[PDB]
RNA sequence: GAGUGGCGAUGAUCUGUACCCCGGCGGGGUGGGUGUCGAUGGAAGUCUGACCGGC
C-alpha cells in the first residue's frame, strides 16, 4: 500500500480498556496472546487515559484493572489521560502509526485503518 | 555570489556563482577557518560555510528546524564538542556577548578543540566526561539551551542529569540521538521512540523530532523544553 | 599497540575481513589510508577499519581521533596484509572504510553493534 | 544549616532560602585556582572553603560533591552532600552577576576573560611561535623586495648604471648604504665589502660615465635611510630563520628534516598547528596553498594544482614540468607520515624518510 | 490496508531477499513452528527445556540463526522472517562477490554453476553453514564464476 | 666458522594521454593554465556650460 516498513522487535502494543475488560472477564491471556500472534518479544502497554477508565470500572468489577496495572502492559504517559480510550489512542498513534493496537472498539478500528502500517488486534 | 539573512538569527543562505545554496555563519574571527570550510566575502563581511554534512545542526536546520534556540548572547552548554566543528559554527551564532562551554572527554581531539577554543573568547573548553558534571560544576554557569550530541549508550540519561545541574527552567535541549551507539542490534526508529518517552518520563516537552538522513545515517535529533 | 583503543576478539577481526570483501563485490569501499582519511572527513564511511600492525604506529593514529569527531565507528584487524588482500590487492594496507554495505549491510551492523558492546554503551 | 558553594569565584555559604549568608572570595590566580580544581577531584576542600568555614561556625553543612564530605568530617564538621541541589543552581543563575558582588572581577567583561584563560589553561593541565615567526619572515620577505624595488628606481635617479651591474638587493644596498654619491666610490672603501677586482672597476667607470642626475645631499640621504632598512632587514631575517630551526626541530623534528624549518612552518601556518595539519590527508599537504587554483578546478572539473605551497622544495622547482607532479605526490605522502610521527608522539626518523623520498626522486628522474 | 500495506511488506521482502512467490510463505510459517513449539517452553528447565534448550538453540545455524545470546528466541519472530531469510544461498551467495546481484545469481546457481565446495547445488535456496568453501568448483568451465572473482574481497555480512 | 647485503600501506596503476615533428624513448617546437614582473601595451579616455545666489 505505498507504506515503507520499519517495525522491529519487540513490537509496542497499546492495550485498550475494552480488550482488557474482556480478557479477564473471559480469562484469555493477554499477554501470551499477543505474543503468539506477533510471533515476537511484544511490548505491552496500555495509556493513562485507558486505565483511569477502568479504574472507573473497578469500582463494581475488580480484576480487570490489576492485570491492566500490571509491568506487561507497562504505562504509557499520555499528556490527556482525561480524553475518552479511544481518542486517546488515536492521538497517541497518530503521531506514532508505529504502535500496534489491541482495541475491541471496532470504532476505534475503523478510523485507524486509515493510518498507513497500524497493525490491528481484537479477540473474536 | 549573494548573502542574505534567514528566519534565524546570524544563520545566513548564499546564492552561488553557479546557483547553489548553502548555510553559513558571521565569521567571529575573520580570516580563520576550523576545519577545511570556505570563506566568503559579501558586501566587506565575511561568512563561513556551514557543511550540513559534518554539522548536525546545520543538518537539523536543512531539514526544518522550526524554531532555534540558539541565537545571539545565547549561553549553551555543549556536551560533546569532540574537534570543535559545529561549537565553532554555535560561537559565530551566539557572538561575543553569549558563551558556550563544550565539555569532551577524548584528549586525542581536545587536542584541535583547544586551538579553536584559543582563537575563539566565546568557548570555554573542558576536558571531562559529561557522566560526572560536578567535574566542571565549578567553571560553568547555569544556561539556556543544553546541546547534546555525545556517542553513549545511556546518552539519553546523561543529557537529563546534565540538564538537573545547569539547564535553566523553560531552556531548550537540542538532544542528537545515535541509534547505532545506543544499539546497532535495534531498529533506529524504534530507538527514537523510546528515549524520547525518556524525556518525557522526566518533564521535557517534546517541540520537533526531526531525522537527519542524507546528512546523518540512523540518527535523529530532538528539541524540547525542561520544566 | 598504542593507537589501539579496545580488544578484538579474532572471530570479529574475520567477520571483519569478510564485512569487507563482500563490500567489494556489491558496494563501494575506500582502500589505503589517505582515501579512508577523506572518507572520515567527508562522512562517507560508515565503519572504518583499522590494522593492528602499522610500521610507523603513527601512521594511522590519527584516525581514533577523527572518526570520534564524525562519529563513524571504527575497528581493529590485526595484519595489514590480509586487509589489503581482502581489498582486492596484491599489496598490503593500513587502513581501509566501507562507504556503502551493499550485501553485507546485515553484516556490518553485527559488527558496530558488537564494538558497541565490548565498548561499554547500552 | 548552611549549603555550600565552591567555584572558581570562590566559596560561598546559602541559608535554606538562597542568601549569601557569608563568602570568601579566590585570588585572581590562574596557578592556584588550576591545583585547587584539580584537588577539588579527590575531594580536597578549597583553601577559601577552609577559611569560610571557620568565619560561620555551622553545625550542619551540606556540600555539593559526595568526595569532600569525608575530608570536612576530618576536619570537624558533621557533614552531607545534595547533587543538584536548588541552592546549587540558585547561585549558577545569578552566576554571571556574584562574580562582582563579591568582588572577584570588577566587571563582567574581564571574569569571562579570566575564566576563558583558566579553561584554556585547566584543559591543557589535563607550535604557535613558529607559525608566527614565519608568517613576520614572508613579511620580511615581501618588505625587502618591496624596498629593494623602490630603492632601485629611486637611486637610479642619480646612478643608473649600477641597477642592471648588481643583481643582488643586499649588495646594491650596501652600496647606497656606504656612499650616497657615485663620487665617493673607491677601489679602497669597495675591496673592504669583497667586490672582486674586475668588478670594481666596471662600477668605478660607470660611475665615472654615468648619466645620471648631480643631486644634494638632503636628496641621498633620503635614499640612505631606506637602504639601511634594507640591510636592517636582511639581518633580522637571518635572525628569524635561526630562532624558528630552533622551535621547528623541537615542535615538528620530522618534518623539519623533510623540508626545512621555513617551509615547515609554513605549511604549519596553513594547516593552522601541528595536529590539523597530522589530521591531513597527503592529497591535501600537497595542494596547501593553492587554495585559487584548487577550487577553481573543483568547481569547473578543469586541471588541478600539482602543488602548493610546496613548490618551494627544491626538488620540485628546480624540476622540469612532468616530473614535478610525481615529486609533489611523493613528497605530501612522507610528509603527511612526518607529520603524524611528530603529532602523535616523539621519535625523530626523519632519515629513513628522506631515504624513501630520494629513491623516489631519483626513480622519477630516470625516464 | 493492513492487509494491502502487508502484501506491500512481503513483496518487499521480494527482494530483500530475492524470492518470487510465497517461499516468503515457507519462512513465515517456519519462523511460526520454531516460536510457537519453541514459546512453548514454557515452563521451567525440566531436562526438557534442557535438551530443547542447546536444542532449538543449536539452530546456530551459520549463516543462520542469531549471533550468541538467548534462550529467547522469538528475537527470531523478529529475526528469522527478516533473518533466516538471508542465510541461504538465496541470499548469502551475492553477499559473497561472486554474484554481480542477487539475479544475476539464482541464474548460476541453477544453472549448473556455483557449488558449494565440491558437489554443485542447484536448489537455489540451501542453506549455509561454515560458509568459508561457497566456491564456484565447476569441474571450458563455469565462466561467470571464475574470473569475475572480484569476490577477491568480499569481506561482507 | 663470523658479518652483509633482499619486492611490498611504513604503499604499484589512472589522467595532466598536450599537438604533431625528427631521430616506447632523445630532441624539437605549438599548447594549457599557473609564479614573477614588465611594457608604453588595449579600455565615449579624462563633466557640463545658463544664467548662480543675497537683497
Amino acid at each position: 500500500f505505498e507504506h515503507n516498513e520499519a517495525l522491529v522487535p519487540p513490537y509496542n502494543v497499546l492495550v485498550d480498556t475494552n480488550f482488557l475488560s474482556r480478557t479477564v472477564g473471559a480469562k484469555l491471556p493477554l499477554l501470551e496472546s499477543a505474543m503468539d500472534c506477533l510471533y515476537a518479544s511484544v511490548n505491552i502497554i496500555i495509556t493513562s487515559c485507558v486505565m483511569a477508565e477502568l479504574e472507573k470500572l473497578g469500582p463494581r468489577y475488580r480484576v480487570a484493572l490489576m492485570i491492566a496495572r500490571d509491568e506487561r502492559w507497562q504505562r504509557l504517559t499520555c499528556d490527556h489521560k482525561g480524553t475518552y480510550a479511544d481518542d486517546c489512542i488515536v492521538d497517541r498513534v497518530q503521531k506514532h502509526r508505529i504502535y500496534i493496537v489491541a482495541t475491541n472498539d471496532r470504532d476505534l478500528k475503523r478510523r485507524i485503518r486509515k493510518i498507513p502500517g497500524v497493525p490491528i488486534m481484537s479477540v473474536q | 555570489i549573494t548573502v542574505k539573512q534567514t528566519n534565524m538569527e546570524n544563520i545566513y543562505e548564499c546564492e552561488f556563482n553557479d546557483g547553489s545554496f548553502r548555510l553559513c555563519t558571521r565569521n567571529l574571527v575573520p580570516n580563520f577557518n576550523v576545519y577545511g570550510e570556505r570563506l566568503i566575502k559579501y558586501e566587506g563581511v565575511e561568512y563561513r560555510e556551514w557543511n550540513a554534512f559534518r554539522s548536525k545542526l546545520a543538518g537539523a536546520i536543512l531539514k526544518g528546524l522550526k524554531t532555534n534556540p540558539i541565537r545571539k548572547g545565547t549561553k549553551v552548554l555543549y556536551l560533546g564538542a569532540a574537534s570543535g566543528t559545529t561549537i565553532s559554527h554555535v560561537s559565530d551564532i551566539i557572538e561575543l556577548n553569549g558563551k558556550a562551554y563544550g565539555v569532551e572527554f577524548s584528549p586525542r581531539v581536545v587536542r584541535e578543540l583547544l586551538l579553536v577554543a584559543q582563537r575563539r573568547p566565546n568557548i570555554f573548553p573542558l576536558l571531562a566526561d559529561a557522566r560526572f558534571p560536578q567535574s566542571y560544576k565549578s567553571v560553568v554557569e547555569n544556561v539556556d539551551v543544553l546541546y547534546v550530541d555525545i556517542a553513549q549508550p545511556d546518552q539519553t540519561d546523561i543529557a537529563i542529569y546534565n540538564a538537573k545541574f545547569f539547564l535553566k527552567v523553560n531552556g531548550d535541549m537540542l538532544l542528537v540521538i545515535k541509534a547505532r551507539s545506543i544499539d546497532v542490534t535495534k531498529d533506529p526508529k524504534e530507538i527514537y521512540k523510546t528515549e524520547v518517552e525518556k524525556l518525557e518520563n522526566s518533564n521535557f516537552e517534546t517541540i520537533q523530532i526531526i531525522n537527519l538522513d542524507p546528512y546523518d545515517k540512523d540518527h535523529a535529533i530532538v528539541l524540547s523544553k525542561y520544566k | 599497540a598504542s593507537y589501539v583503543k579496545f580488544e578484538v576478539p579474532q572471530d570479529l577481526a574475520d567477520k571483519v575481513l569478510e564485512a569487507v570483501r563482500k563490500a567489494k563485490e556489491s558496494g563501494k569501499i575506500k582502500k589505503g589510508t589517505n582515501e579512508t582519511t577523506k572518507a572520515v572527513e567527508r562522512g562517507q564511511a560508515k565503519l572504518v577499519i583499522i590494522a593492528e600492525d602499522v610500521q610507523p604506529e603513527e601512521i594511522v593514529a590519527h584516525l581514533p581521533l577523527l572518526c570520534d569527531e564524525k562519529k563513524i565507528p571504527y575497528v581493529y584487524v590485526s595484519s595489514k596484509k590480509a586487509l589489503g588482500e581482502a581489498c582486492g590487492l596484491q599489496v598490503a594496507t593500513a587502513s581501509a572504510a566501507i562507504l556503502e554495505p551493499g550485501e553485507a549491510k546485515d553484516l556490518v551492523d553485527e559488527i558496530i553493534k558488537r564494538v558497541n558492546e565490548i565498548k561499554g554503551k547500552t | 544549616k548552611i549549603y555550600l558553594i565552591e567555584h572558581v569565584i570562590g566559596a560561598v555559604a546559602y541559608d535554606e532560602n538562597g542568601n549569601i549568608v557569608d563568602y570568601i572570595t579566590n585570588p585572581r590566580d590562574l596557578g592556584k585556582i588550576t591545583e585547587e580544581l584539580l584537588n577539588n577531584e579527590k575531594g580536597i576542600p578549597f583553601s577559601a572553603t577552609v577559611e569560610l568555614l571557620k568565619k560561620v561556625n555551622p553545625q550542619e553543612v551540606v556540600v555539593e560533591n559526595e568526595a569532600e564530605v569525608p575530608k570536612l568530617q576530618a576536619l570537624g564538621y558533621r557533614v552531607s552532600y545534595e547533587p543538584y541541589s536548588k541552592v546549587s543552581r540558585i547561585f549558577r543563575e545569578s552566576l554571571p552577576k556574584v562574580a562582582i558582588d563579591i568582588k572577584f572581577a570588577s566587571n563582567e567583561e574581564d571574569y569571562y576573560n579570566f575564566l576563558h584563560e583558566l579553561s584554556l589553561e585547566y584543559t591543557r593541565r589535563k607550535d604557535l611561535l613558529a607559525i608566527q615567526a614565519v608568517r613576520a619572515m614572508d613579511d620580511i620577505d615581501k618588505t625587502i623586495n618591496l624596498f629593494s624595488e623602490r630603492l632601485r628606481e629611486w637611486y637610479s635617479i642619480h646612478f643608473p648604471e649600477l641597477d642592471k651591474l648588481i643583481e643582488d638587493h643586499e649588495e646594491y644596498a650596501t652600496i647606497v648604504s656606504r656612499f650616497g654619491d657615485r663620487g665617493f666610490l673607491t677601489i679602497d672603501s669597495l675591496k673592504e665589502l669583497g667586490f672582486n677586482e674586475q668588478r670594481i672597476n666596471r662600477i668605478l667607470d660607470a660611475a665615472k660615465k654615468s648619466i645620471g642626475a648631480d643631486i644634494s645631499e638632503d636628496d641621498l640621504s633620503a635614499m640612505r635611510m631606506i637602504a639601511n632598512t634594507i640591510l636592517d632587514l636582511y639581518n633580522i631575517r637571518r635572525n628569524l630563520n635561526n630562532y624558528l630551526e630552533g622551535v621547528m626541530k623541537e615542535v615538528a623534528p620530522n618534518v623539519t628534516a623533510l623540508v626545512g624549518p621555513a617551509l615547515g612552518a609554513r605549511l604549519l601556518s596553513i594547516a593552522g598547528s601541528l595536529d590539523e595539519l597530522a589530521k591531513m590527508p597527503a592529497s591535501t599537504i600537497q595542494v596547501l596553498g593553492a587554495e585559487k587554483a584548487l577550487f577553481r578546478a573543483l568547481r569547473s572539473g578543469g586541471r588541478p594544482p600539482k602543488h602548493g605551497i610546496i613548490f618551494q622544495y627544491p626538488a620540485i622547482h628546480t624540476s622540469p614540468r612532468w616530473q614535478r607532479g610525481k615529486i609533489a605526490r611523493a613528497l605530501a605522502a612522507k610528509l603527511a607520515i612526518a607529520a603524524r610521527v611528530d603529532a602523535f608522539s616523539g621519535r625523530f626518523i626523519g632519515d629513513q624518510l628522506n631515504e624513501q623520498l630520494k629513491k623516489r626522486i631519483d626513480e622519477i628522474k630516470e625516464k | 490496508s493492513s492487509r494491502l500495506d502487508a502484501e506491500l511488506k512481503l513483496a518487499g521482502e521480494f527482494g530483500l531477499k530475492n524470492k518470487k512467490e510465497i517461499y516468503r510463505i515457507s519462512f513465515q510459517l517456519s519462523k511460526i513452528r520454531r516460536a510457537a513449539r519453541d514459546l512453548l517452553t514454557r515452563d521451567e528447565k525440566d531436562p526438557k527445556r534442557l535438551f530443547e534448550g542447546n536444542a532449538l538453540i543449536r539452530r546456530l545455524v551459520r549463516v543462520g540463526v542469531l549471533s550468541e545470546d538467548k534462550k529467547k528466541l522469538d528475537y527470531v519472530l523478529a529475526l528469522k522472517v527478516e533473518d533466516f531469510l538471508e542465510r541461504r544461498l538465496q541470499t548469502q551467495v551475492y553477499k559473497l562477490g561472486l554474484a554481480k546481484s542477487v539475479h544475476h545469481a539464482r541464474v548460476l546457481i541453477t544453472q549448473r554453476h556455483i557449488a558449494v565446495g565440491k558437489q554443485i547445488v542447484n536448489i537455489p535456496s540451501f542453506m549455509v553453514r561454515l560458509d568459508s568453501e561457497k566456491h564456484i568448483d565447476f569441474a571450458r568451465p563455469g565462466r561467470v564464476a571464475r574470473r569475475n572473482a572480484a569476490r577477491k574481497a568480499e569481506a561482507s555480512g
